[PDB]
DNA sequence: ACGTCCCTCTCGA
RNA sequence: AUCGAGAGGG
């Protein structure tokens, strides 16, 4: 339930885990679906 | 479902519990497994169609794939992982247990064969017992490095008139290979002859295993002997082989190689110093593990596991690769708000020196992450690239 | 849902003779009893006792599957001397051996007391 | 969701020894792995049964009716 | 005594406080 | 033998890239002169992205 | 003396300890094995509910009652409901029980195994009693009620063998070992540098002896002498759970003969 | 691409699939509840009539 | 954190531990700071205070003590869910990305008013069990107080090949 | 790069050789340069090879 | 699943008497196949279990939090002195036979979790049945019971 | 144990999810496609929010 | 049928090789000193650091006395060489070299190797 | 210009 | 029922 309350729909590379992303999004908590690492889990 | 081998016909066998149940060795051609996978089932409403599905789309009929003109099915996991446990000449069976094996073979000739020790300890051998499932009428000859007519390592494979002469069974002899026991038998003896062999072997092999048993623990990935003591220097001496080219490249002395820039020559010559670093660091463990390791014994059969998996587990993970080249400077000419600026080190361009056994640091941990994502992007995102190609 | 009933793990169904003998079609002087509603408790031990019998050759048993409770036992003996007769003995040896435990524990039990 | 009767692993009567475990660690104030060990649990299967139990029943009762 | 530095488990107590003031759905109340 | 060819060439390609997340990046998974190099071939197109005479 | 001779090690309220000398492994196993699930005992089977305001569902508590241990000493005097003659059950085949509990206490109020009560004919046989091993004697905490929660259900308690369901589990854990110094080589070890000093001597190696390394392996080494320790929740005493282990087996083999000589 | 070059089909099934060492290559362990609802036209022929009348 | 010559210290450790017996304690004391991703450019942080100053995990070094700040605990990069992995610092990065959105497809005690709340569909477990394997992060995600699984005694090995 | 060719004795041997790998493609007249092997030169552009040397 | 992307359904169900055991008479609750760890390298699955077998005997909560100098050998240091094998292995006895297993087995209490996929929720069959109205073909899904 | 955050609209607890965006009223420049007549470009996202 | 060989050898070399259940063994003779013999021999039953025979008695099934020797076995011949003969014991291989026993030895699956001392 | 195959849920005019 | 949007399962 938490993990739904901290979800960031990033509308539509941008899918990759970026260097800036340290300490904000999760390293490896994103969906193996047709929007992988598009929605990022704070 | 993108090929014939993934829409084979079967015989029914009505059973309990809500789950379709299928033979372990028809996994592959479907690429299916037992952790959440549904499967379809149809049923012809006629006779001719049944014939069409029986005399064309049968499971034994497709035992050898046209696509790659080799057998597309074969022994796997538990069976394969321990069929080499059994085809050791270290591997012996005693009086009682043997019959239990014999019986299980549904096409047994009911003749107890001439044991291989007689009196000072009546005893049978795996390659001996096994052969009763191998259809008395088969000849096979396979040689590899070191394989003599008196093969010392138990290498290759010779079996004449359907009995093991010498050699160990494994992915090569039994598995789905080209010069393979399945490819032999399906050819000269008949689709369905082979078939039963799957059974004859699965049944008799499995039995032996649950009585010898076979597991796996972290103990099968700790080689902290002097081995890890010497794997610690190759992780060191190979920083020197990249510490040299360090200030040497920033003294311009770096020989601009034919073509590539000076910059690009520094990467492409250091990654050859890190890759060969990761590699030739776990292949220092692949010999510390005695032949009585399991994951050894699991890749030594070819049941599961490849080399890379060992060095990533025991020696050192290795250099983690976004977009092909090492990590990036999404910051100011640097990689992590914990690291020097304008810095080209390995200890922060993605070389995870620590192993899985040991435990990454948050740095190492992070870069692993970035690497597999594009990996995870390759599988869910760009998996439709060739799905389009195919239509 | 497609769950079978647990009580079928023992209580024999409609007209299902507990033991069932057929003759080993190609091995001479040999039998295949299909013990129903039983398991390794029995099997392993009937068999293993058989593996003492003088004039008995083969003695071993399989479970054609773990969904079901049936298991086949196959036995072959010397010319003349009867397979059935072999199971026979092997069974008594068992219960006679068991009997001695029955009382040998109770003797020992009927000693110390806490 | 309350203490379950005996142990998943070998099925040994452990429903009972719950309330008796509480005071052992509280009233007598002692070590967890000494409170279970001194309630007659040496198999870490039973031991795992008590030590990892959350008694959410209590939050339940606390509701209006 | 206030002149002694900071260890690992020291920083846990910090984090502990972090949520006590803000919790886990901060951003979303706020 | 037609719709047979297609699956024999197409099959591999899909699992030349439905199975790169097994390791952790490495190389020729499904984004390196491969599955896309094929993307070229079938479509033809002139704008080849790595042309190269190899002259003896 | 006889044959398979034995010698207790210890004996107690809940456990019993013994070496079965001159016994065949296939036996000590098959005995072990029937001890687990094939000895009869009693345990609640059906349960109808009249009033349950508790937090735990009806069938929640349902499953919980089936697992309460019942007295089973004299149990062969009860015959399997299924194999008896009465349109469903009776007193010949089943003990009946009933549980009233109401949250009168303004504190938090407990129901136990003690709180159960038998409302059928005992017919003078030791049956149906919910063992209490409890120190406080207060039984097994079944449920919890806030001042106003009620529970009215009643429990038909029939005879079952664990083969059908664990609850009819007379047994618990059954200790099993043999041949401590792996003298029969029945198990390849696992060591990094030394096998020996890494695999610890089990607490039994002192009743067998070390092997005098210098000497070789004997290929006539047979399985004999087994170190076991059995334990019962209490539904049945621990002598009966071992001996009606033996007993059941005899009967098992027995009915072989029985249907043998029918054909 | 939806209602001709492909459609849906009566007489079809589905479920979790598990695997079986005690089974043969060419057969598939279908549960009852599918076999109770999975029919199959069959004609009345003297070679089976003495069977169909026991299934009916 | 913040570095000079690291501000907060065993004084300010205890400085609040009576609490359960202040975040705004550590920020207005100038002991801590809120650095967006842009201001992350202009700063240096040592991963672990103690580690970077002068046969276990072979550890990173320190180097040029130009350190503006220090990282609180590295473990906080983790996500809302993944935070529950037992030792992800020993697992392949794509697995962790699965356990992540797999504990989101589970069973367990989703609230405690489950009985008088009535919503469409919902699972609850029969005997929830706090994991024998706990990460410091759990404490804050109120896990052990509403677990999701049960400490299954488990053994890995081949048997029936089922 | 090594290239197998027959050592007169009869067998095949391991006599290497050099080759100039390009990063562009106009064979149309890198065909005709002297001192190469026009009868061997190869370019990935299967579309140029089509125009220069024939469909077949 | 366990907490390591380690899934799988249920293949078959067996009973304490039939299943392997340790000498103290403990039975595996569950049984995973070694053939699902080399491919993935989930080593914390391994250690979670090894730590939690201490957590068990110890009575004290086992720490899985990550960036911790808690060595593997760190754990097995204790594991040995509690009694059992230093590396978690234990001599196992074939359920069916009483015989021991020439291979010892790694054994501890790994935390697992029910997931929201039940076979009985998933199964489905159809042979003739409900029929769409514009296409006249079968209908979509277990819900509407179709093809 | 409930921690809030959510609206309750005709009964069902709906949530709102962060919609990210490249901040506005900022400047950047990105070389553009090889065959464009433009070598770089200057973009300011002009919007007073 | 009869004893189809009798030469006497002893210990030339001893080897396991990540083995420990069996050891192959190198040895040349001493009563006819112009031959070598290499035998995969189980060491659980009979170790070494000493005669030998072949025979074929003292198809058809098998029953639970030639037992005058000590270590015994039964293999099969599969290929013979010349100047050498190769037997297989369902995995255990064995080679000996000579030119004499053309009359006794013959290429069969027959074989009851023996030893003693 | 089309943009991998199938499957299970849940919800607003 | 129909179209539209949404999360998961291989
Ligand atoms: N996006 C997808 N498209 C097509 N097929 C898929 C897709 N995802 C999974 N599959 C199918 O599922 C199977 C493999 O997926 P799955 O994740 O089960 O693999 P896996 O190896 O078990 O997972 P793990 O990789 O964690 O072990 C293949 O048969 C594959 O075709
Ligand atoms: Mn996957
Ligand atoms: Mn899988
Ligand atoms: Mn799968
Ligand atoms: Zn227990
Ligand atoms: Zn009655």
């Amino acid at each position: 339930t938490l993990s739904h309350l901290r979800r960031t729909n990033t509308p539509i590379k941008p899918r990759q885990l970026h260097n800036t992303h340290w300490g904000l999004v999760c390293p490896a908590e994103t969906p193996e679906g047709q929007a992988c690492g598009l929605v990022k889990n704070l | 479902s993108l090929h014939k081998m993934s829409m084979m016909a079967h015989r029914v066998k009505v059973i309990p519990y809500s789950t379709f149940r299928l033979n372990l060795s028809v996994t592959s051609p479907y690429n299916a497994d037992f952790d959440g996978d549904e499967m379809n089932l149809h049923v012809p409403q006629s006779e001719e169609t049944r014939a069409e599905l029986s005399q064309l789309c049968a499971v034994p009929l497709q035992i050898v794939s046209p696509q790659s003109n080799k057998p597309c099915m074969g022994i796997v996991q538990d069976t394969l992982c321990g069929i080499r446990k059994l085809t050791l000449r270290d591997t012996f069976i005693e009086l009682d247990q043997v019959l239990n094996m014999l019986y299980w073979v549904p096409d047994w000739d009911g003749v107890i064969p001439t044991p291989a020790i007689i009196k000072p300890k009546p005893l049978w051998s795996g390659k001996q017992i096994l052969s009763v499932a191998i259809p008395n009428g088969i000849h096979l000859q396979r040689f590899d490095e070191g394989t003599t007519l008196l093969s010392p390592k138990d290498n290759g494979m010779l079996i004449i008139d359907g009995q093991i002469i010498f050699g160990v069974v494994e992915k090569k002899t039994v598995g789905s290979s080209n010069g393979g026991l399945i490819h032999v038998v399906t050819r000269e003896k008949g689709p369905q002859v082979c078939a039963k062999l799957f059974g004859n072997i699965q049944k008799v092999v499995n039995f032996w295993l649950l009585h010898n048993g076979f597991s796996t623990g972290i103990g099968d990935t700790i080689a902290d002997g002097p081995t890890m003591r010497e794997i610690t220097e190759t992780i060191a001496e190979a920083k020197k082989k990249v510490l040299d080219v360090t200030k040497e490249a920033q003294a311009n002395l770096l020989t601009a190689k034919h073509g590539m820039t000076l910059r690009e020559s520094f990467e492409d010559n250091v990654v050859r110093f890190l890759n060969e670093a990761r590699d030739k660091a776990g292949r220092l463990a692949e010999v510390n593990l005695k032949d009585l390791n399991n994951v050894k014994q699991m890749v030594m059969a070819g049941s599961k596991g490849s080399f890379i998996n060992i060095a990533q587990m025991s020696a050192c993970v290795g250099q983690q690769s976004v977009e092909g080249k090492r990590i990036a400077f999404g910051f100011v000419d640097r990689t992590l708000p914990h690291f020097s600026k304008d810095d080209y080190s390995p200890e922060s361009k993605g070389f995870v020196e620590n192993s899985y056994l040991r435990g990454l640091t948050p740095q190492e941990f992070f870069f692993h992450a970035m690497g597999g994502r594009e990996g995870l992007i390759d599988t869910a995102v760009k998996t439709a690239e060739p799905g389009y190609i195919q239509r | 849902m497609n769950a079978p009933d647990r009580f079928e793990l023992f209580l024999l169904g409609e007209g299902e003779s507990k033991l069932k003998i057929d003759p080993d079609t190609k091995a001479p002087n040999a039998v295949v009893i299909t013990f129903e509603k039983e398991d390794h408790t029995l099997g392993n031990l009937i068999r293993a006792e058989l593996l003492n019998d003088r004039k008995v050759l083969f003695a071993a048993y399989k479970v054609e599957h773990p969904f079901f409770a049936r298991f086949k036992l196959r036995i072959q003996t010397t010319e003349g001397y009867d397979p059935k007769d072999a199971l026979k003995n092997a069974c008594n040896s068992i219960i006679n051996k068991l009997g001695a435990l029955k009382t040998n524990f109770e003797t020992e039990w009927n000693l110390q007391t806490l | 969701m309350i203490v379950p009767v005996r142990c998943f692993s070998c099925g040994k009567v452990v429903g009972d020894k719950w309330e008796s475990y509480l005071n052992l660690l509280q009233e007598d104030e002692l070590d967890e792995g000494t409170a279970l060990s001194r309630l007659g649990l040496k198999r870490y299967c039973c031991r795992r049964m008590i030590l990892t139990h959350v008694d959410l029943i209590e939050k339940f009762l606390r509701y209006n009716p | 005594d206030e002149s002694a530095p900071i260890t690992a488990e020291d920083s846990w107590a910090v984090i502990s406080a972090f949520f006590r003031e803000k919790g886990l759905v901060s951003q979303q109340l706020d | 033998v037609g719709v047979l060819a297609a699956q024999s060439i197409g099959e591999p390609a899909t699992q030349m890239t439905l199975n790169t997340f097994h390791f952790a990046g490495v190389a020729s998974k499904k984004v390196t002169s491969g599955v896309p190099r094929l993307k070229e071939i079938l479509n033809v197109a002139k704008n080849m992205k790595t042309p190269s005479l190899t002259v003896y | 003396e006889e044959g398979p001779q034995v010698k207790i090690r210890e004996a107690s309220k809940d456990n019993v300890d013994f070496i079965l000398s001159n016994v065949d492994l296939a036996m000590a196993n098959s005995l072990r094995r029937v001890m687990i699930a094939e000895i009869p005992t009693l345990a609640i089977d059906s349960v109808e509910v009249e009033t349950n305001t508790t937090v735990l569902a009806d069938e929640f508590i349902a499953h919980r009652l089936g697992l309460i241990p019942l007295q089973s000493m004299d149990i062969e005097q009860l015959e399997y409901s299924r194999d008896c003659f009465c349109e469903d059950h009776c007193d010949k085949c089943s003990v009946v029980l009933t549980l009233q509990a109401f949250g009168e206490s303004e504190s938090t109020t407990n129901v136990y195994s003690k709180d159960l009560v038998i409302v059928s004919n005992l017919m003078g046989r030791n049956i149906g009693h919910p063992i209490i091993q409890d120190k406080e004697g207060n039984g097994v905490l079944i449920c919890k009620l806030r001042k106003g929660q009620e529970l009215k259900l009643t429990c038909v308690a029939k005879k079952g063998i664990a083969k059908e369901h664990a609850k009819w589990g007379p047994a618990a854990a059954i200790e099993f070992e043999y041949d401590p110094w792996n003298k029969l080589k029945h198990t390849d070890y696992w060591y990094e540098q030394d096998s020996a000093k890494e695999w610890p001597q089990s607490k039994n190696c002192e009743y067998e002896d070390p092997p005098n390394e210098g000497d070789p392996f004997d290929y006539k080494a047979q399985a004999d002498t087994f170190y076991m320790n059995v334990e019962s929740v209490g539904s049945i005493p621990v002598d009966q759970v071992v001996v009606r282990g033996i007993d059941t087996l005899q009967k098992k083999v027995a009915s072989i003969l029985l249907a043998l000589t029918q054909m | 691409r939806g209602n001709l070059m492909g459609k849906r089909v009566d007489f079809s099934a589905r479920t979790v699939i598990s695997g079986d060492p005690n089974l043969e290559l060419d057969q598939v362990g279908v549960p009852k509840s599918i076999a109770k609802t999975l029919t199959y036209p069959e004609v009345v022929t003297p070679y089976n009539i003495d069977r169909l009348t026991q299934l009916v | 954190f913040i570095v000079e010559d690291l501000k907060v210290r065993k004084g300010h450790i205890a400085k609040l531990m009576a609490t359960e017996y202040t975040w705004s304690s550590l920020l207005n004391e100038g002991l801590v700071e809120y650095i967006d991703a842009e201001e992350e450019e202009s700063i240096l942080i040592a991963m672990q205070p103690e580690d970077l100053e002068p046969a276990k995990r072979i550890r990173v070094s320190h180097h040029a003590t130009t350190f503006t700040h220090c990282e609180i605990h590295p473990s906080m990069i983790l996500g809302v869910a993944a935070s529950i992995i037992p030792f992800p610092d020993h697992n392949q990065s794509p697995r962790n990305t699965y356990q992540s959105a797999m504990g989101k497809q589970a069973m367990g005690v989703f609230l405690t008013n489950y009985n008088v709340r009535m919503d469409t569909m919902a699972n609850i477990l029969y005997y929830p069990q706090k994991p024998l394997g706990t990460t410091r992060a759990m404490e804050y995600l109120k896990f052990r107080e509403l677990p999701a699984g049960q400490n299954a005694i488990v053994a890995i090995a081949c048997y029936s090949g089922y | 790069y090594d290239r197998k060719v027959p050592s007169p004795t009869g067998e095949y041997v391991k006599e290497p050789e050099w080759v100039l790998e390009t990063d562009g493609v106009n064979l149309s007249e890198v065909m005709t340069v002297p001192g190469i092997d026009p009868t061997r030169i190869y370019t990935n552009s299967f579309i140029d090879i089509m125009e220069v040397l024939g469909i077949e | 699943a366990s907490r390591h992307g380690q899934k799988g359904t249920i293949g078959i169900t067996y009973r304490r008497e039939d299943m392997p055991f340790t000498a103290e008479g403990i039975v595996p609750d569950l049984i995973i196949n070694p053939h699902a760890i080399p491919s993935r390298m989930t080593v914390a699955h391994l250690i979670e279990c090894l730590l939690s077998k201490v957590a068990a005997l110890s009575g004290n909560e086992g720490d899985a939090s990550p960036f911790t100098d808690i060595t593997v050998e760190g754990i097995s240091k204790l594991l040995r002195e509690h009694g059992y094998q230093s590396r978690g292995f234990e001599v196992m006895y074939n359920g069916h036979t009483g015989k021991k297993l020439m291979a010892q087995i790694f054994f501890g209490p790994t935390y697992y979790q029910r997931l929201r996929h039940m076979v009985d929720d998933k199964i489905h069959a159809r042979a003739r049945g409900p029929m769409q109205v514009l296409t006249r073909q079968p209908v979509e899904g277990r819900s509407r019971d179709g093809g | 144990f409930d921690m809030g955050g959510y609206f309750i609209i005709n009964g069902s607890e709906k949530v709102l999810i962060a919609q990210e965006r490249s901040a506005g009223n900022i400047v950047q420049v990105f070389k553009k496609a090889a065959p464009s007549p433009i070598s770089h470009v200057a973009e300011i996202r002009s919007a007073l929010e | 049928s009869n004893t189809l060989f009798d030469d006497i050898f002893q210990v030339s070399e001893v080897d396991p090789g990540r083995y420990n259940k069996v050891c192959r063994i190198e040895a040349a003779s001493t009563t006819q000193d112009q031959c070598k013999l290499t035998l995969d021999i189980n060491v659980e039953l009979f170790p070494v650091a000493l005669t030998v025979t072949i025979a074929s008695s003292l198809t058809r099934s098998w029953r639970p006395l030639a037992d005058d020797y000590d270590y015994v076995m039964y293999g099969t011949a599969y290929k013979f060489e010349e100047v050498a003969v190769y037997y297989s014991f369902g995995g255990l291989l064995m080679r000996l070299e000579g030119n004499y026993r053309n009359l006794n030895n013959l290429k069969q699956e027959n074989a009851y190797l023996l030893i003693r001392r």
